Protein backbone atom coordinates (compact mmCIF):
# COMPACT_ATOMS: atom_id res chain seq x y z
CA UNK A 1 0.00 0.00 0.00
CA UNK A 2 1.49 3.37 -1.04
CA UNK A 3 2.61 5.88 1.66
CA UNK A 4 2.43 9.47 1.35
CA UNK A 5 2.04 12.90 3.17
CA UNK A 6 5.36 11.92 4.89
CA UNK A 7 6.34 15.70 4.69
CA UNK A 8 4.34 18.03 5.27
CA UNK A 9 6.65 20.89 5.01
CA UNK A 10 7.97 21.96 1.61
CA UNK A 11 11.48 23.27 3.07
CA UNK A 12 11.35 20.89 5.21
CA UNK A 13 11.05 17.44 2.74
CA UNK A 14 14.06 19.55 0.88
CA UNK A 15 16.22 19.36 4.09
CA UNK A 16 15.31 15.60 4.63
CA UNK A 17 16.08 15.08 1.02
CA UNK A 18 19.56 16.94 0.90
CA UNK A 19 20.36 15.32 4.58
CA UNK A 20 19.59 11.70 4.23
CA UNK A 21 20.69 11.57 0.38
CA UNK A 22 17.49 10.54 -1.12
CA UNK A 23 17.27 11.44 -4.73
CA UNK A 24 13.20 11.35 -4.75
CA UNK A 25 10.63 10.19 -3.04
CA UNK A 26 9.49 7.23 -4.64
CA UNK A 27 12.20 5.03 -3.00
CA UNK A 28 11.02 1.85 -0.75
CA UNK A 29 12.52 0.28 2.75
CA UNK A 30 11.99 -2.14 4.67
CA UNK A 31 11.58 -2.29 8.70
CA UNK A 32 13.89 -5.24 9.54
CA UNK A 33 17.34 -3.17 7.25
CA UNK A 34 16.08 0.20 9.23
CA UNK A 35 16.24 -1.38 12.46
CA UNK A 36 19.72 -2.67 11.96
CA UNK A 37 20.81 0.51 11.00
CA UNK A 38 23.12 2.04 13.65
CA UNK A 39 24.63 5.01 11.65
CA UNK A 40 22.97 7.67 10.36
CA UNK A 41 24.53 10.69 8.05
CA UNK A 42 22.55 13.64 7.73
CA UNK A 43 25.31 16.98 7.53
CA UNK A 44 24.84 20.11 7.56
CA UNK A 45 21.24 19.66 9.19
CA UNK A 46 18.49 22.85 8.80
CA UNK A 47 16.33 21.55 11.41
CA UNK A 48 14.12 24.42 11.36
CA UNK A 49 11.02 22.81 13.22
CA UNK A 50 10.11 19.10 14.06
CA UNK A 51 6.72 18.69 13.03
CA UNK A 52 6.45 15.38 10.77
CA UNK A 53 9.03 13.10 13.08
CA UNK A 54 6.11 12.09 15.39
CA UNK A 55 4.87 9.16 13.15
CA UNK A 56 8.71 7.43 12.81
CA UNK A 57 9.14 6.26 16.22
CA UNK A 58 11.13 3.19 15.37
CA UNK A 59 14.55 5.27 14.73
CA UNK A 60 17.93 4.33 16.30
CA UNK A 61 19.86 7.22 15.54
CA UNK A 62 18.47 11.22 15.72
CA UNK A 63 19.69 14.46 15.24
CA UNK A 64 18.39 17.66 16.54
CA UNK A 65 19.73 21.39 15.81
CA UNK A 66 18.01 24.54 17.04
CA UNK A 67 19.72 27.59 17.75
CA UNK A 68 16.64 29.76 18.47
CA UNK A 69 13.64 27.49 19.88
CA UNK A 70 14.27 28.27 24.10
CA UNK A 71 10.98 26.95 24.54
CA UNK A 72 11.71 22.97 23.92
CA UNK A 73 7.89 22.36 26.31
CA UNK A 74 7.32 20.05 23.39
CA UNK A 75 9.67 17.46 24.43
CA UNK A 76 6.74 15.87 26.60
CA UNK A 77 4.83 14.06 23.75
CA UNK A 78 8.31 13.25 22.22
CA UNK A 79 9.04 9.74 22.58
CA UNK A 80 11.80 8.54 20.27
CA UNK A 81 14.09 11.44 20.98
CA UNK A 82 17.56 10.15 22.55
CA UNK A 83 20.27 11.47 21.10
CA UNK A 84 20.80 14.88 22.71
CA UNK A 85 24.34 15.74 22.65
CA UNK A 86 24.85 19.63 22.26
CA UNK A 87 27.06 22.47 23.91
CA UNK A 88 25.39 25.49 24.04
CA UNK A 89 24.63 27.80 26.74
CA UNK A 90 22.16 29.63 25.03
CA UNK A 91 19.38 27.92 26.20
CA UNK A 92 18.83 30.47 28.95
CA UNK A 93 14.86 28.61 29.84
CA UNK A 94 15.66 24.90 31.68
CA UNK A 95 12.39 22.81 30.70
CA UNK A 96 10.61 21.13 34.21
CA UNK A 97 9.94 17.52 34.11
CA UNK A 98 12.57 16.38 31.88
CA UNK A 99 13.59 13.38 33.83
CA UNK A 100 10.27 11.91 34.05
CA UNK A 101 10.07 10.02 30.87
CA UNK A 102 13.78 9.77 29.71
CA UNK A 103 14.55 6.54 30.50
CA UNK A 104 15.09 5.46 26.71
CA UNK A 105 17.84 7.33 26.10
CA UNK A 106 21.08 5.62 25.08
CA UNK A 107 23.63 8.62 25.96
CA UNK A 108 23.17 12.06 27.28
CA UNK A 109 25.71 14.30 28.86
CA UNK A 110 24.91 18.10 29.95
CA UNK A 111 26.76 20.37 31.62
CA UNK A 112 26.68 24.08 32.94
CA UNK A 113 23.05 23.46 33.52
CA UNK A 114 21.40 26.45 35.44
CA UNK A 115 18.48 24.13 37.06
CA UNK A 116 17.81 26.09 40.21
CA UNK A 117 15.63 23.41 41.87
CA UNK A 118 17.15 19.89 41.20
CA UNK A 119 14.75 17.37 42.64
CA UNK A 120 15.76 15.47 45.76
CA UNK A 121 15.60 11.70 45.86
CA UNK A 122 17.18 10.61 42.31
CA UNK A 123 18.51 7.47 43.45
CA UNK A 124 15.84 6.46 45.32
CA UNK A 125 14.71 3.14 43.36
CA UNK A 126 16.79 3.81 39.89
CA UNK A 127 19.46 1.14 40.56
CA UNK A 128 20.48 -0.28 37.43
CA UNK A 129 22.55 2.78 36.17
CA UNK A 130 26.09 1.51 35.79
CA UNK A 131 28.39 4.34 34.79
CA UNK A 132 26.74 7.22 37.02
CA UNK A 133 27.48 11.45 36.43
CA UNK A 134 27.26 13.46 39.38
CA UNK A 135 28.30 16.35 37.34
CA UNK A 136 26.91 20.35 38.11
CA UNK A 137 25.08 18.84 40.99
CA UNK A 138 23.55 21.53 44.04
CA UNK A 139 21.89 18.66 46.81
CA UNK A 140 22.42 20.67 50.13
CA UNK A 141 20.82 18.20 52.09
CA UNK A 142 20.38 14.50 51.98
CA UNK A 143 18.14 11.70 53.03
CA UNK A 144 19.32 10.25 55.99
CA UNK A 145 20.07 6.22 55.11
CA UNK A 146 19.72 7.20 51.38
CA UNK A 147 22.32 5.12 50.71
CA UNK A 148 22.24 2.12 52.86
CA UNK A 149 21.36 -0.90 50.84
CA UNK A 150 23.93 0.83 48.27
CA UNK A 151 27.10 -0.87 49.10
CA UNK A 152 27.83 -1.26 45.39
CA UNK A 153 29.66 2.26 45.36
CA UNK A 154 32.93 1.12 42.83
CA UNK A 155 32.93 3.76 40.58
CA UNK A 156 33.11 7.24 41.55
CA UNK A 157 33.40 10.54 40.10
CA UNK A 158 32.44 13.23 42.56
CA UNK A 159 35.00 16.42 40.91
CA UNK A 160 33.82 19.41 38.67
CA UNK A 161 31.31 20.65 41.02
CA UNK A 162 30.30 23.04 43.52
CA UNK A 163 30.10 21.17 46.26
CA UNK A 164 30.12 23.04 49.48
CA UNK A 165 29.89 20.96 52.62
CA UNK A 166 28.56 17.06 53.75
CA UNK A 167 26.55 15.97 56.10
CA UNK A 168 27.88 14.13 59.52
CA UNK A 169 28.83 10.68 59.16
CA UNK A 170 27.97 10.13 55.53
CA UNK A 171 30.59 7.41 54.90
CA UNK A 172 30.07 5.58 57.25
CA UNK A 173 29.39 2.09 55.82
CA UNK A 174 31.89 3.15 53.28
CA UNK A 175 35.06 1.34 54.48
CA UNK A 176 36.59 1.36 51.17
CA UNK A 177 38.21 4.94 50.90
CA UNK A 178 40.27 4.24 47.79
CA UNK A 179 41.06 6.84 45.04
CA UNK A 180 39.58 10.57 45.92
CA UNK A 181 41.37 13.97 45.84
CA UNK A 182 40.01 17.10 47.51
CA UNK A 183 41.54 20.24 46.03
CA UNK A 184 39.87 23.70 44.97
CA UNK A 185 36.88 22.78 47.72
CA UNK A 186 35.59 24.53 50.17
CA UNK A 187 35.14 22.01 52.69
CA UNK A 188 33.56 22.45 55.83
CA UNK A 189 33.03 19.44 58.09
CA UNK A 190 34.71 15.93 58.15
CA UNK A 191 32.73 12.82 58.38
CA UNK A 192 32.46 11.52 61.59
CA UNK A 193 32.50 7.50 62.44
CA UNK A 194 35.08 7.22 59.81
CA UNK A 195 38.26 6.40 62.00
CA UNK A 196 36.44 3.97 64.41
CA UNK A 197 37.25 0.51 63.24
CA UNK A 198 39.58 2.21 60.17
CA UNK A 199 42.64 1.14 61.98
CA UNK A 200 43.95 -1.08 59.16
CA UNK A 201 44.29 1.72 56.85
CA UNK A 202 46.64 1.64 54.55
CA UNK A 203 45.59 4.94 52.86
CA UNK A 204 45.34 8.42 54.63
CA UNK A 205 44.77 11.80 52.82
CA UNK A 206 45.51 15.16 55.20
CA UNK A 207 46.84 17.46 52.44
CA UNK A 208 45.28 21.06 51.89
CA UNK A 209 42.86 20.54 55.33
CA UNK A 210 42.83 22.36 58.25
CA UNK A 211 42.85 20.16 61.03
CA UNK A 212 41.94 21.71 64.49
CA UNK A 213 44.39 21.84 66.96
CA UNK A 214 41.80 21.21 70.09
CA UNK A 215 42.99 19.21 72.51
CA UNK A 216 42.89 16.27 72.77
CA UNK A 217 40.98 15.39 69.56
CA UNK A 218 43.69 15.00 66.54
CA UNK A 219 46.99 15.55 68.59
CA UNK A 220 48.63 12.32 68.43
CA UNK A 221 47.63 11.95 64.65
CA UNK A 222 49.31 15.32 64.05
CA UNK A 223 52.32 14.30 66.35
CA UNK A 224 53.03 11.08 64.32
CA UNK A 225 52.41 12.62 61.13
CA UNK A 226 54.95 15.75 61.93
CA UNK A 227 57.59 13.23 63.50
CA UNK A 228 57.49 11.56 59.39
CA UNK A 229 57.75 15.09 57.88
CA UNK A 230 60.22 14.29 55.77
CA UNK A 231 58.34 12.37 53.10
CA UNK A 232 55.18 15.23 52.95
CA UNK A 233 55.82 17.76 50.46
CA UNK A 234 53.47 21.01 49.53
CA UNK A 235 52.32 22.77 46.14
CA UNK A 236 54.06 26.14 46.98
CA UNK A 237 57.89 26.52 46.80
CA UNK A 238 57.82 27.73 51.03
CA UNK A 239 59.69 26.51 53.75
CA UNK A 240 58.32 22.61 54.43
CA UNK A 241 59.16 22.51 58.14
CA UNK A 242 57.76 25.90 58.64
CA UNK A 243 54.41 24.98 57.14
CA UNK A 244 53.48 23.09 60.31
CA UNK A 245 52.51 25.53 62.67
CA UNK A 246 49.02 25.91 64.44
CA UNK A 247 46.90 29.13 63.99
CA UNK A 248 46.90 31.65 66.79
CA UNK A 249 48.64 30.77 70.18
CA UNK A 250 52.46 31.25 68.95
CA UNK A 251 53.19 29.60 71.93
CA UNK A 252 56.21 26.96 71.98
CA UNK A 253 54.85 23.09 72.36
CA UNK A 254 56.51 22.18 75.84
CA UNK A 255 54.13 25.11 77.41
CA UNK A 256 50.73 24.25 76.50
CA UNK A 257 48.88 22.83 79.03
CA UNK A 258 45.65 20.48 77.61
CA UNK A 259 42.56 21.77 79.56
CA UNK A 260 40.62 18.70 80.33
CA UNK B 1 67.40 13.04 18.82
CA UNK B 2 63.76 12.36 19.23
CA UNK B 3 62.58 8.71 20.40
CA UNK B 4 65.90 8.40 22.61
CA UNK B 5 65.85 11.71 24.54
CA UNK B 6 65.73 11.62 28.32
CA UNK B 7 63.62 14.65 29.04
CA UNK B 8 61.05 14.11 25.92
CA UNK B 9 58.84 16.89 24.51
CA UNK B 10 55.39 16.82 26.06
CA UNK B 11 52.51 16.26 24.33
CA UNK B 12 52.22 20.62 24.13
CA UNK B 13 55.85 20.55 22.69
CA UNK B 14 55.49 18.13 20.18
CA UNK B 15 57.31 18.73 16.83
CA UNK B 16 56.49 17.30 12.89
CA UNK B 17 59.19 16.22 11.37
CA UNK B 18 59.37 16.54 7.54
CA UNK B 19 60.35 13.65 6.08
CA UNK B 20 61.87 14.18 2.19
CA UNK B 21 64.51 12.03 0.50
CA UNK B 22 64.68 9.85 3.85
CA UNK B 23 63.86 6.12 3.87
CA UNK B 24 62.47 5.17 7.56
CA UNK B 25 64.19 2.01 8.70
CA UNK B 26 60.86 0.07 9.39
CA UNK B 27 62.75 -3.49 9.84
CA UNK B 28 64.40 -1.88 12.73
CA UNK B 29 61.78 -0.24 15.05
CA UNK B 30 59.34 -2.92 13.55
CA UNK B 31 61.28 -6.12 14.79
CA UNK B 32 62.99 -4.58 17.88
CA UNK B 33 60.41 -6.60 19.61
CA UNK B 34 60.73 -4.55 22.41
CA UNK B 35 57.09 -4.02 22.75
CA UNK B 36 55.09 -7.32 23.02
CA UNK B 37 51.78 -5.28 21.75
CA UNK B 38 52.71 -5.11 18.14
CA UNK B 39 48.99 -4.66 17.19
CA UNK B 40 50.19 -2.36 13.93
CA UNK B 41 48.80 -4.21 10.23
CA UNK B 42 48.83 -2.41 6.88
CA UNK B 43 52.75 -3.76 6.53
CA UNK B 44 53.82 -6.36 4.21
CA UNK B 45 57.53 -7.74 3.31
CA UNK B 46 56.71 -7.73 -0.71
CA UNK B 47 54.97 -4.44 -0.52
CA UNK B 48 57.28 -2.92 1.90
CA UNK B 49 59.94 -1.21 -1.01
CA UNK B 50 56.90 0.69 -2.43
CA UNK B 51 55.72 2.73 0.95
CA UNK B 52 57.66 5.77 -0.92
CA UNK B 53 55.22 8.28 0.20
CA UNK B 54 56.67 11.25 -1.89
CA UNK B 55 54.67 13.27 0.51
CA UNK B 56 54.32 11.74 3.87
CA UNK B 57 50.91 13.77 5.50
CA UNK B 58 50.44 11.84 8.20
CA UNK B 59 47.91 13.20 11.04
CA UNK B 60 48.22 12.84 14.74
CA UNK B 61 45.45 13.03 17.77
CA UNK B 62 45.26 12.48 21.20
CA UNK B 63 43.04 9.84 23.49
CA UNK B 64 43.72 8.12 26.55
CA UNK B 65 45.33 4.98 27.47
CA UNK B 66 42.03 2.90 29.02
CA UNK B 67 39.91 4.62 26.21
CA UNK B 68 41.91 3.17 23.25
CA UNK B 69 39.85 -0.21 23.29
CA UNK B 70 36.56 1.20 23.79
CA UNK B 71 35.89 2.60 20.12
CA UNK B 72 33.15 1.18 18.18
CA UNK B 73 30.92 1.71 15.18
CA UNK B 74 28.05 4.28 15.78
CA UNK B 75 29.31 6.05 18.46
CA UNK B 76 30.59 9.87 19.47
CA UNK B 77 32.36 11.93 22.13
CA UNK B 78 34.11 14.67 22.24
CA UNK B 79 37.31 13.93 22.83
CA UNK B 80 37.15 13.09 19.12
CA UNK B 81 35.09 16.10 18.05
CA UNK B 82 38.06 18.40 19.62
CA UNK B 83 40.84 17.07 18.30
CA UNK B 84 40.71 15.29 15.02
CA UNK B 85 37.47 12.71 13.48
CA UNK B 86 37.94 9.24 13.16
CA UNK B 87 36.88 7.36 10.31
CA UNK B 88 36.27 4.18 9.15
CA UNK B 89 40.12 3.61 8.66
CA UNK B 90 41.47 3.38 12.32
CA UNK B 91 43.09 0.16 11.17
CA UNK B 92 46.64 1.17 11.32
CA UNK B 93 50.32 1.07 13.52
CA UNK B 94 50.15 1.56 16.53
CA UNK B 95 53.24 3.91 17.46
CA UNK B 96 53.36 4.01 20.82
CA UNK B 97 56.66 4.90 22.97
CA UNK B 98 56.96 4.01 26.87
CA UNK B 99 58.45 6.95 28.04
CA UNK B 100 57.06 7.06 30.98
CA UNK B 101 59.78 5.25 33.08
CA UNK B 102 62.76 7.29 31.93
CA UNK B 103 60.89 10.59 33.63
CA UNK B 104 61.32 9.67 36.60
CA UNK B 105 62.96 12.11 39.21
CA UNK B 106 63.30 12.62 42.99
CA UNK B 107 61.04 14.86 45.10
CA UNK B 108 58.03 14.30 42.77
CA UNK B 109 57.09 15.12 38.90
CA UNK B 110 54.67 18.14 39.39
CA UNK B 111 55.91 20.09 36.37
CA UNK B 112 54.54 17.47 33.66
CA UNK B 113 51.43 19.37 33.31
CA UNK B 114 49.19 17.73 30.30
CA UNK B 115 46.40 19.66 28.28
CA UNK B 116 44.00 17.26 27.19
CA UNK B 117 41.73 19.74 25.52
CA UNK B 118 42.90 22.10 22.51
CA UNK B 119 41.00 25.10 21.35
CA UNK B 120 41.24 24.23 17.55
CA UNK B 121 42.16 21.28 15.70
CA UNK B 122 45.54 20.74 13.66
CA UNK B 123 44.20 22.45 10.14
CA UNK B 124 45.17 21.18 6.49
CA UNK B 125 47.87 23.48 4.88
CA UNK B 126 48.95 25.13 7.96
CA UNK B 127 51.54 24.59 10.26
CA UNK B 128 50.57 25.37 14.02
CA UNK B 129 53.10 24.85 17.35
CA UNK B 130 51.31 27.22 19.27
CA UNK B 131 51.11 27.28 23.29
CA UNK B 132 47.43 28.62 23.66
CA UNK B 133 45.80 28.36 27.11
CA UNK B 134 42.20 27.67 27.03
CA UNK B 135 40.17 28.17 30.35
CA UNK B 136 36.85 26.82 31.93
CA UNK B 137 35.69 29.63 33.52
CA UNK B 138 34.79 33.31 32.57
CA UNK B 139 35.37 35.23 36.12
CA UNK B 140 38.95 34.55 37.39
CA UNK B 141 39.77 34.09 40.97
CA UNK B 142 42.94 33.54 40.21
CA UNK B 143 43.66 31.08 43.40
CA UNK B 144 41.57 33.07 45.94
CA UNK B 145 38.84 31.07 47.85
CA UNK B 146 35.87 31.83 45.98
CA UNK B 147 32.81 30.99 44.09
CA UNK B 148 32.34 30.30 40.14
CA UNK B 149 36.10 29.55 40.01
CA UNK B 150 37.42 25.88 39.05
CA UNK B 151 41.25 24.30 38.53
CA UNK B 152 42.11 22.63 35.51
CA UNK B 153 45.63 21.33 36.04
CA UNK B 154 44.78 18.03 37.51
CA UNK B 155 47.11 16.27 40.09
CA UNK B 156 49.20 13.52 38.61
CA UNK B 157 49.05 11.31 41.02
CA UNK B 158 52.38 9.98 40.26
CA UNK B 159 52.47 7.57 43.35
CA UNK B 160 55.90 5.36 43.51
CA UNK B 161 53.35 2.10 43.79
CA UNK B 162 50.73 3.20 41.56
CA UNK B 163 49.28 1.24 38.47
CA UNK B 164 51.27 0.69 35.23
CA UNK B 165 48.05 0.79 33.43
CA UNK B 166 47.93 4.58 32.31
CA UNK B 167 50.57 3.84 29.15
CA UNK B 168 49.03 5.92 26.03
CA UNK B 169 48.68 4.80 22.58
CA UNK B 170 48.45 7.17 19.69
CA UNK B 171 47.69 5.91 15.83
CA UNK B 172 48.62 7.83 12.21
CA UNK B 173 47.18 7.47 9.12
CA UNK B 174 49.20 6.57 5.80
CA UNK B 175 47.35 6.83 2.98
CA UNK B 176 49.35 6.46 -0.98
CA UNK B 177 48.36 9.34 -3.26
CA UNK B 178 49.84 9.65 -6.89
CA UNK B 179 49.35 13.16 -7.84
CA UNK B 180 51.67 15.16 -10.61
CA UNK B 181 54.98 15.06 -8.76
CA UNK B 182 58.16 13.46 -9.32
CA UNK B 183 60.14 11.12 -7.48
CA UNK B 184 63.81 9.93 -7.58
CA UNK B 185 64.32 6.84 -4.73
CA UNK B 186 61.45 4.83 -3.37
CA UNK B 187 63.91 2.25 -1.55
CA UNK B 188 67.76 0.64 -1.19
CA UNK B 189 68.29 -2.98 -1.85
CA UNK B 190 70.83 -5.17 -0.01
CA UNK B 191 74.04 -6.27 -1.63
CA UNK B 192 74.32 -9.70 -2.23
CA UNK B 193 77.29 -12.28 -1.39
CA UNK C 1 23.42 0.44 -11.36
CA UNK C 2 19.83 0.52 -13.33
CA UNK C 3 16.41 1.24 -11.24
CA UNK C 4 13.03 0.63 -12.44
CA UNK C 5 9.77 2.25 -12.22
CA UNK C 6 11.77 5.11 -12.29
CA UNK C 7 11.21 7.71 -15.21
CA UNK C 8 7.52 7.77 -16.82
CA UNK C 9 8.32 9.27 -19.68
CA UNK C 10 10.04 8.03 -22.37
CA UNK C 11 9.80 10.30 -25.55
CA UNK C 12 11.21 12.96 -23.31
CA UNK C 13 13.63 11.47 -21.45
CA UNK C 14 14.77 9.66 -25.07
CA UNK C 15 14.80 13.59 -26.64
CA UNK C 16 16.55 14.72 -24.08
CA UNK C 17 19.59 11.74 -24.12
CA UNK C 18 19.61 12.21 -28.10
CA UNK C 19 19.04 15.66 -29.06
CA UNK C 20 22.34 16.60 -27.12
CA UNK C 21 24.83 14.10 -28.76
CA UNK C 22 26.53 12.88 -25.84
CA UNK C 23 30.02 11.94 -26.01
CA UNK C 24 29.38 8.17 -24.80
CA UNK C 25 27.19 6.62 -22.10
CA UNK C 26 29.83 5.92 -19.69
CA UNK C 27 29.81 9.17 -18.30
CA UNK C 28 27.96 9.95 -14.59
CA UNK C 29 24.38 11.72 -14.01
CA UNK C 30 23.37 14.68 -11.80
CA UNK C 31 20.40 17.07 -11.49
CA UNK C 32 22.23 20.51 -11.45
CA UNK C 33 24.17 19.52 -14.68
CA UNK C 34 21.13 18.14 -16.32
CA UNK C 35 18.69 21.12 -15.38
CA UNK C 36 20.56 23.79 -16.89
CA UNK C 37 17.96 24.11 -19.32
CA UNK C 38 15.06 26.34 -18.21
CA UNK C 39 12.87 26.62 -21.44
CA UNK C 40 12.33 23.65 -22.83
CA UNK C 41 12.06 23.20 -26.52
CA UNK C 42 9.99 20.46 -27.37
CA UNK C 43 7.66 20.30 -30.33
CA UNK C 44 4.31 19.19 -28.96
CA UNK C 45 5.53 18.61 -25.56
CA UNK C 46 2.41 17.22 -23.27
CA UNK C 47 4.53 16.72 -20.03
CA UNK C 48 1.33 16.45 -17.25
CA UNK C 49 2.67 15.42 -14.50
CA UNK C 50 4.60 18.45 -12.12
CA UNK C 51 3.69 17.61 -8.99
CA UNK C 52 6.00 18.30 -6.47
CA UNK C 53 8.29 20.87 -9.24
CA UNK C 54 9.44 22.02 -5.59
CA UNK C 55 12.72 21.04 -6.68
CA UNK C 56 12.88 22.35 -9.83
CA UNK C 57 12.57 26.02 -9.58
CA UNK C 58 15.19 27.26 -12.38
CA UNK C 59 12.27 26.97 -15.01
CA UNK C 60 10.31 29.76 -15.82
CA UNK C 61 8.58 29.35 -19.35
CA UNK C 62 6.71 26.01 -20.08
CA UNK C 63 5.47 25.55 -23.78
CA UNK C 64 2.62 23.29 -24.07
CA UNK C 65 0.88 22.06 -27.26
CA UNK C 66 -1.35 20.06 -25.16
CA UNK C 67 -5.05 20.74 -25.79
CA UNK C 68 -6.24 17.98 -23.27
CA UNK C 69 -4.07 19.33 -20.32
CA UNK C 70 -7.36 21.34 -18.76
CA UNK C 71 -5.80 20.79 -15.50
CA UNK C 72 -5.37 23.70 -12.65
CA UNK C 73 -2.50 21.94 -11.14
CA UNK C 74 -0.63 23.90 -13.61
CA UNK C 75 -0.95 27.07 -12.29
CA UNK C 76 -1.61 26.36 -8.65
CA UNK C 77 1.91 27.02 -7.58
CA UNK C 78 3.40 28.36 -10.94
CA UNK C 79 3.64 31.91 -10.06
CA UNK C 80 7.01 32.55 -12.05
CA UNK C 81 6.31 32.55 -15.64
CA UNK C 82 6.65 35.52 -17.86
CA UNK C 83 4.60 34.32 -20.96
CA UNK C 84 1.69 32.47 -21.25
CA UNK C 85 0.08 30.36 -24.28
CA UNK C 86 -2.58 28.08 -23.78
CA UNK C 87 -5.44 26.56 -25.91
CA UNK C 88 -7.73 25.71 -23.25
CA UNK C 89 -10.94 26.89 -25.30
CA UNK C 90 -12.78 26.47 -21.95
CA UNK C 91 -11.39 28.26 -19.69
CA UNK C 92 -14.24 29.88 -17.59
CA UNK C 93 -12.54 30.80 -14.71
CA UNK C 94 -8.92 32.23 -13.60
CA UNK C 95 -7.16 30.99 -10.17
CA UNK C 96 -6.87 33.94 -7.68
CA UNK C 97 -4.12 34.45 -5.26
CA UNK C 98 -1.51 34.18 -7.86
CA UNK C 99 -0.81 37.47 -8.10
CA UNK C 100 0.78 37.92 -4.51
CA UNK C 101 4.36 38.03 -6.38
CA UNK C 102 3.96 37.73 -9.95
CA UNK C 103 6.03 40.96 -10.87
CA UNK C 104 8.46 39.34 -13.55
CA UNK C 105 6.15 38.80 -16.10
CA UNK C 106 6.66 41.00 -19.57
CA UNK C 107 4.30 40.07 -22.40
CA UNK C 108 1.03 37.87 -22.20
CA UNK C 109 -1.29 36.59 -24.86
CA UNK C 110 -5.27 36.30 -23.62
CA UNK C 111 -7.37 35.32 -26.54
CA UNK C 112 -10.54 34.16 -26.26
CA UNK C 113 -11.76 36.08 -23.27
CA UNK C 114 -15.21 35.23 -22.92
CA UNK C 115 -15.05 37.03 -19.60
CA UNK C 116 -17.75 39.05 -19.48
CA UNK C 117 -17.55 40.60 -15.92
CA UNK C 118 -14.15 41.70 -14.61
CA UNK C 119 -12.97 40.74 -10.77
CA UNK C 120 -12.10 44.47 -8.15
CA UNK C 121 -9.05 44.99 -7.77
CA UNK C 122 -7.31 42.72 -10.62
CA UNK C 123 -4.39 45.24 -11.91
CA UNK C 124 -4.30 47.46 -8.90
CA UNK C 125 -1.08 46.14 -8.02
CA UNK C 126 0.63 46.12 -11.50
CA UNK C 127 2.24 49.66 -11.23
Amino acid sequence: TPIKQIFPDDAFAETIKANLKKKSVTDAVTQNELNSIDQIYAPDSDIKSVQGIQYLPNVRSLKLRSNKLHDISALKELTNLTFLFLNLNQLQSLPNGVFDKLTNLKELVLVENQLQSLPDGVFDKLTNLTLLHLMVNQLQSLPKGVFDKLTNLTELDLSYNQLQSLPEGVFDKLTQLKDLRLYQNQLKSVPDGVFDRLTSLQYIWLHDNPWDCTCPGIRYLSEWINKHSGVVRSFIPLWAPDSAKCSGSGKPVRSIICPT
Amino acid sequence: EVFNATRFASVYAWNRKRISNCVADYSVLYNSASFSTFKCYGVSPTKLNDLCFTNVYADSFVIRGDEVRQIAPGQTGKIADYNYKLPDDFTGCVIAWNSNNLDSKVGGNYNYLYRLFRKSNLKPFERDISTEIYQAGSTPCNGVEGFNCYFPLQSYGFQPTNGVGYQPYRVVVLSFELLHAPATVCGPKKSTN
